[PDB]
């Protein structure tokens, strides 16, 4: 139940937040973007994803 | 009658503040709910039962 | 008398050995699951959330 | 009133890029204290230098595409910010890229000065087709600290460039990944203390031990004023 | 100026009742003169330790009463009387004396 | 006191008979330490029978349910109060209301796991306050019944257990009162001979248990009184 | 390398226990890791004195009652409990409350010594409302950290203290609330440094800038082991 909320809230997207529609070259910096705040949890995004 | 309380007191209408972390320091996002609930301890005590 | 040398001893017999948790309403088998015990200061088993 | 001075009892060093500082035991509440701290300096503080500027003939904004090669300038952005240099004297060096014939392009095939090196020489810029295409690229390397995204620097910039010039993201501190647990340790009396395990992984140009004595040297000077 | 006798038997005992002294002088007022050992007292006794006869058997006892003179320059209005309140380790004779 | 209440824990406070309600009204003369005397207005006091009324406080004693009934003053000394109101607040009352938990600042949000299917969160401040601290009070009864091979004793002069019996008693037996007894300890030395044929039936404390021995009643076989405590 | 360091600059005091202070100048992002380890630090780790034993004469255990008071014993064991103190010299100290005679027992009615210092002199005890009533304890300050209970300290006490001693909880942290905020700093020429206004809240015991430069003693200290080894 908590878990499944945890996710639903990460694993989604709204149509306007910080960092809409920039760059990222891993999901490295992904992570280190959320978390310095610079970025949202929910914000679509290119990444390169291997 | 809630809300119109609320406001005689400073507090903000929707009943919920932005709260902090204290690991973290850093604020949850989407205002989370506190308030003053009346909790009861019942007599099923753990060191009766282990 | 529960003396300072006993825990050790304890952590030493607990590592590699698994327990049987069972909760009272048993009514199929994954409701015995064995585990391998963390000790808790406490009195209350914890119990990992997904089981 | 006496506090508890741990031990570092591990560095699992799993490649030359990784490290996993195990770290015991602590007081209770404060293995969050010195990660969170450490975190934080070694996302946004730690300084370093990478690309940040480049001027490439034959495109004139982020979204056109060269001949001749199979990814495009989107990739070669891209490429180009995973690209780990370092500088020794200065902090504003340009440097420039030419490269022709059926091949891949290599970190090696740069021109490199006296004062700059390559980390990682293998890691690939892009790739060519044709041996007729002549790529060319002038790639500038400040020197700053921790994070700034292209997004932010374009909305900071004012001056007009020449058309040719392309804003990368600027990953000026030489960490990767920080992230840490907490878990329980156990001196023989008291269970309520706690456990550090920061795992780190790096670029090139630095060693992950190096980086936390970096950051915890910052942090040292910092509060270094109000102490007795 | 307070001069202050302490007088003990045991010198560690003394030694610790001084400091005391000292710390509580220190905070309150200023300028403290200082702990200075003046002669200690050696009374020695010798007994007979037979119970009838036998004069040459003795034991030779002693008691070393240990003098500590410490003063105080300015008598404020919180030092002295932080004092009468303070009072001091037991088998510790103080002689506290103004002037 | 419940800051979201119905208004009904007034009545069901007073009507359930654990409050010192006043029967006639008027001051106080507040000896209290035993008990509550009002002094009573003259319109509702008798013309014979002079008369000021002494409530007596039930204090630390055992319920049903093991939990501690005990009752409290809520008036002060020479302070006016009617008939029907209430004097001594019982247990789970708070001036006349009904007071059953406390009141406290509850966040909703998940907190890291630890509140996952029912579980509850909570801080240091509840457990330094002592805000929840309940008191437990038990009774222990020993006897020494005549089963067989003479009478059992009420002797300190405990067997083959050493100078681990004769502690948190007297010379001539049974627990001294007060103490901070735990598990394992001795309260009531209680072991015959003949039942080098000596043996341990001295009622002890039950295994994980603390506490303070509150009080020891003994109306027990007339003689208990080594040559003279009864 | 182009850092700052930051200084004390201005302590205003609102009153003598709520009491805000500047940081200037912090780097840019510095502040709020700063406020939220000095927030932890100053939360969990700061040394204050307060009240362990409470010796009352002519008691038998905390649950009894007293002749001549209003709170019983665990009200008092409790608004003891509550007390703020302030020594300087020793470490371990030993108070008396002496009074008699109608009226409310303040806590400004402790024969003080000279190195303690008893920072709340309406801080009530108990109510005496017998004029015959006396009551005389001597309680115990120690001085430690964090939080230490009386089921732990029921063994861990080493000198043998003798029984009739009531021992109460030891809340030793001085400080309740702590928040920081991370202004813009007005420095003439950059525009891209904070001020850390942290916000203290104590219990009137300790001084301000001597908790945030133990507590930041505290962080160096502990990040040493972090800079020197590895």
């Amino acid at each position: 139940q908590d878990v499944v909320l945890g996710l639903y809230y990460m694993t989604r997207d709204c149509v306007n937040a910080k960092g809409e529609g920039m760059v990222l070259t891993g999901p490295k910096e992904a992570e280190r973007l959320y978390r310095s705040g610079l970025a949202s949890l929910h914000a679509r995004v290119k990444v390169r994803i291997t | 009658e809630i809300k119109e309380l609320l406001k005689l007191g400073d507090l903000p209408t929707s009943g919920q503040i932005r709260l902090y972390d204290g690991r973290t320091g850093e604020q949850f996002e989407r205002p989370v709910t506190v308030g003053y609930m009346y909790m009861l301890k019942l007599n099923h005590l753990v060191d009766d039962k282990m | 008398r529960e003396e300072a040398v006993v825990w050790d001893i304890l952590d030493e017999v607990i590592r590699e050995h698994p327990v049987l948790l069972n909760r009272a309403p048993t009514l199929h088998r994954l409701g015995i699951q064995a585990f391998e015990p963390v000790l808790i200061e406490g009195k209350a088993i914890q119990l990992h959330p997904l089981v | 009133t006496e506090f508890l001075k741990p031990r570092l009892v591990d560095i699992e060093q799993v490649s030359s890029t990784h490290a996993k500082v195990t770290l015991e035991p602590l007081e209770r509440g404060f293995g969050h204290t010195l990660g969170n701290a450490l975190r934080r300096i070694l996302l946004s503080s730690m300084p370093g230098c990478a690309v940040t500027e480049v001027e490439i003939d034959g495109v004139l904004h982020e979204y056109s595409t060269k001949e001749g090669v199979q990814e495009d300038i989107l990739e070669i952005l891209l490429n180009l910010k995973g690209l780990a240099v370092r500088v020794q004297g200065k902090d504003e060096v340009i440097l420039t890229l030419n490269k022709s014939g059926i091949g891949p392009v290599t970190a090696a095939d740069i021109t490199h000065d006296g004062d700059v090196e390559i980390v990682k020489p293998q890691h690939v810029i892009c790739h060519l087709t044709d041996e007729n295409a002549s790529i060319s690229m002038r790639i500038k390397v400040q020197r700053g600290r921790g994070y700034v995204p292209a997004s932010t620097r374009i909305h900071s910039e004012e001056d007009e460039r020449p058309i040719g010039r392309l804003l990368v993201d600027a990953c000026y501190s030489p960490v990767e990944r920080i992230a840490y647990n907490v878990e329980a340790a156990r001196v023989e009396q008291r269970t309520d203390l706690d456990k550090l395990v920061i795992e780190m992984e790096t670029n090139g140009t630095i060693d992950p031990e190096e980086a936390i004595r970096r950051a915890a040297t910052i942090l040292a000077e910092q509060l270094e004023a109000f102490v007795d | 100026r307070i001069r202050i006798r302490l007088k003990a038997f045991d010198h560690r005992l003394i030694d610790q009742a001084t400091a005391e002294i000292v710390e509580t002088a220190k905070r309150t007022g200023a300028q403290v003169r200082g702990p200075i050992p003046l002669p200690t007292r050696k009374e020695r006794f010798t007994v007979l330790i037979s119970p009838h006869v036998n004069k040459d058997a003795r034991d030779q006892y002693e008691i070393r009463t240990h003098l500590r003179l410490v003063d105080i320059v300015e008598p404020t209005e919180k030092t002295v009387d932080a004092l009468m309140r303070l009072d001091l380790a037991a088998g510790v004779d103080v002689q506290i004396s103004l002037g | 006191k419940p800051l979201v209440g119905t208004g009904m824990e007034r009545a069901v406070a007073v009507d359930s008979g654990v409050t010192a309600v006043a029967k006639r009204g008027g001051v106080v003369q507040y000896v209290d330490a035993s008990r509550i005397v009002i002094k009573v207005n003259e319109d509702e006091m008798y013309p014979g029978e002079a008369g000021i009324d002494i409530y007596n406080l039930t204090k630390y004693t055992r319920s049903n349910q093991n939990t501690c009934i005990n009752q409290m003053p809520c008036v002060s000394l020479g302070e006016p109060v009617e008939r029907g109101d209430v004097l001594a607040d019982g247990p789970s009352t708070d001036l006349g209301e009904l007071a059953l938990g406390q009141n406290m600042r509850v966040a909703f949000m998940p907190w890291n796991g630890y509140n996952f299917e029912d579980s509850i969160l909570v801080s240091e401040r509840v457990v330094q306050e002592d805000r929840f601290t309940t008191i437990h009070i038990q009774e222990l009864a020993c006897v020494s019944r005549d089963t067989k091979l003479g009478p059992e004793e009420i002797t300190a002069d405990i067997p083959n257990v050493g100078e681990a019996a004769l502690s948190k008693l007297d010379e001539s037996g049974i627990v001294y009162i007060g103490a901070e007894v735990t598990g394992g300890d001795i309260l009531v030395g209680k072991v015959t001979p003949k039942g080098s044929d000596v043996k341990d039936s001295s009622l002890r404390v039950p295994n994980g248990v603390s506490g303070t021995v509150i009080d020891v009643q003994v109306f027990t076989r007339d003689g208990v009184e080594k040559d003279k405590r009864a």
